[PDB]
């Protein structure tokens, strides 16, 4: 029996910057439980058959978990670009799994703000697939010197949210959650039913 | 869920040392890293390995990190003496949502000169008697290693309640030291013809005795 | 060590306490600051983040309420605090900075570590040490060498000084780490080791200084 509703029932998401991966191995995974909600608006796959979504057995499987607002739900997918697919989650273009996402204004938002999800807004390269940056070090914009402190051209690497029920579902925010299969040489953890 | 550590980990000098770190899929299992402390007694943690393979400039060369699968090993090459400590993983926890320490391992370096202890005994003084207070004290230094048993008897009987021991703490001479302390009333101290602190270290017991004359 | 915290405290159960967190080695640049806690003899937890720069604080669940962390980039200092202090909440309570990577796997790791500051909450009101003098029996230590002590006894909070013949004696000299009663006191013993036809000639006086209680205690030790 695999445990899939824990992360998405969860209590508390993590920042997109800094996403959550939980393994999950030497389980059942049945999808079909998975399909009951309706509250996923975005529900996508990349690379698995329409059936055999709970007929297939892959050596791993990940999951990866943040927030972010409605918009940026475009940038979970392969070959993306924008602040989140180059800063904070790159996706790549040979991915092979399903992407979920769904509305929790009614939980992610407090009356004047819920700031406490953040995404990181410099970096100097883009993000490699699956690669996590959670430096927090000032950024430096050209040639001026930045002492650890922020100045001209001297930015903190990371930026807030601003979540609240008044906003637009485009400024809104959504639970994404990154299920990636992976098929090794070994013999598989997870199979589904 | 937890990092999981050997609670005590013991080793001769110039051995290699391997600590373990274990944690399930929630947060060494996905690609979460190990970072590693070194602990003094009464000194606050420092960073010893970060990333598992690296150590930050001043720790010395001997102090090594690997990893496989759900696990992951500090090791300690050519052990000496100043590693007596306590070590401590960390890494991150998905359910947590944050960052998580390891039960920590207390790493003896089993290469010292064993002592036999020094056993001293007090009877109450006669100006904390007039109190109605009697308190005997029974000190324990130059002992190694570390673990002592103390047992109280009054009349060759074994006590029962009024008993506190300390817990054996490195002199400067890294030898350990303990106390004992049996709190009595003014009445039971005169009552019985003595009382004897006896303590037992390594097979070696050892006794003294006072009486109220 | 690496970023200085408050002195040490002591507090009541109910009592809520505030401590604070300076920077050596650093300027609090772009490090996100953390609280670690250490009960005694026990593994280190994490309780709570700032971020300074943000100003924007995240705390672990076992943290309710109770904890509430801030931290000022002028300044240069950072704070927490807890409030309905219990018997659990008494540890070494850790300011340290976070550190960041990038890459596949990364994880935060914490580069610099304050000096600690040891939160103990008790009932016990503050009292003054007793002073019995614990005589030498020159028979019963070793042949020709006594041993002679004073017995410290019934004082919160903790720290207290022995000092023997006001610093002059030292040789011999072994005090001994104070014990925790049933009350919730401390005692403690101060022994030297000296010739015995020292006895009755040299005089013997243990110094005691209990900086909480502002109290101190010259005792003499004359044989019985």
């Amino acid at each position: 029996l695999c445990p899939f509703g824990e992360v998405f029932n969860a209590t508390r998401f993590a920042s997109v910057y800094a996403w959550n991966r939980k393994r999950i191995s030497n389980c059942v995974a049945d999808y079909s439980v998975l399909y009951n909600s309706a509250s996923f608006s975005t529900f996508k796959c990349y690379g698995v058959s329409p059936t055999k979504l709970n007929d297939l057995c892959f050596t791993n499987v990940y999951a990866d978990s943040f927030v972010i607002r409605g918009d940026e739900v475009r940038q979970i997918a392969p070959g993306q670009t924008g602040k989140i697919a180059d800063y904070n989650y790159k996706l790549p273009d040979d991915f092979t799994g399903c992407v979920i996402a769904w509305n929790s204004n009614n939980l992610d938002s407090k009356v004047g703000g819920n700031y406490n999800y953040l995404y990181r807004l410099f970096r100097k390269s883009n993000l490699k697939p699956f690669e996590r940056d959670i430096s927090t070090e000032i950024y430096q914009a050209g040639s001026t010197p930045c002492n650890g402190v922020e100045g001209f051209n001297c930015y903190f690497p990371l930026q807030s949210y601003g979540f609240q029920p008044t906003n637009g579902v485009g400024y809104q925010p959504y639970r994404v959650v990154v299920l990636s299969f992976e098929l090794l040489h070994a013999p598989a953890t997870v199979c589904g039913p | 869920s937890v990092l999981t550590q050997p609670p005590s980990v013991s080793g001769a000098p110039g051995q290699r040392v391997t600590i373990s770190c274990t944690g399930s899929n929630s947060n060494i299992g996905a690609g979460y890293d190990v970072h590693w402390y070194q602990q003094l007694p009464g000194t606050a943690p420092k960073l010893l390995i970060y990333a598992n393979n690296n150590r930050p400039s001043g720790v010395p060369d001997r102090f090594s990190g690997s990893r496989s699968g759900t696990s992951a090993s500090l090791v300690i090459t050519g052990l000496q003496a100043d590693d007596e400590a306590d070590y401590y993983c960390q890494s991150y926890d998905s359910s947590l949502t944050g960052s998580l320490f390891g039960g920590g391992t207390k790493l003896t370096v089993l290469g010292q000169p064993k002592a036999a202890p020094s056993v001293t005994l007090f009877p109450p003084s006669s100006e904390e008697l007039q109190a109605n207070k009697a308190t005997l004290v029974c000190l324990i230094s130059d002992f190694y290693p570390g673990a002592v048993t103390v047992a109280w008897k009054a009349d060759s009987s074994p006590v029962k309640a009024g008993v506190e021991t300390t817990t054996p703490s490195k002199q400067s001479n890294n030898k350990y030291a303990a106390s004992s302390y049996l709190s009595l009333t003014p009445e039971q101290w005169k009552s019985h013809r003595s009382y004897s602190c006896q303590v037992t270290h390594e097979g070696s017991t050892v006794e003294k005795t006072v009486a109220p004359t | 060590v690496q970023l200085v915290q408050s002195g040490a405290e002591v507090k009541k159960p109910g009592s809520s306490v505030k401590v604070s967190c300076k920077a050596s080695g650093g300027t609090f640049s772009s490090y996100t600051i953390s609280w670690v806690r250490q009960a005694p003899g026990q593994g280190l937890e994490c309780m709570g983040r700032i971020i300074p720069i943000l100003g924007i604080a995240n705390y672990a669940q076992k943290f309710q309420g109770r904890v509430t962390i801030t931290a000022d980039k002028s300044t240069s200092i950072a704070y927490m605090e807890v409030s309905s202090l219990r018997s659990e909440d008494t540890a070494v309570y850790y300011c340290a900075t976070e550190v960041g990577y990038s890459g596949y796997g990364s994880a935060e790791y914490f580069n610099h570590w304050g000096q600690g500051t040891p939160v103990t909450v008790s009932s016990a009101s503050t009292k003054g040490p007793s002073v019995f003098p614990l005589a030498p029996s020159s028979k019963s230590t070793s042949g020709g060498t006594a041993a002679l002590g004073c017995l410290v006894k019934d004082y919160f909070p903790e720290p207290v000084t022995v000092s023997w013949n006001s610093g002059a004696l030292t040789s011999g000299v072994h005090t001994f780490p104070a014990v925790l009663q049933s009350s919730g006191l401390y005692s403690l013993s101060s022994v030297v080791t000296v010739p015995s036809s020292s006895l009755g000639t040299q005089t013997y006086i243990c110094n005691v200084n209990h900086k909480p209680s502002n109290t101190k205690v010259d005792k003499r030790v004359e044989p019985k």
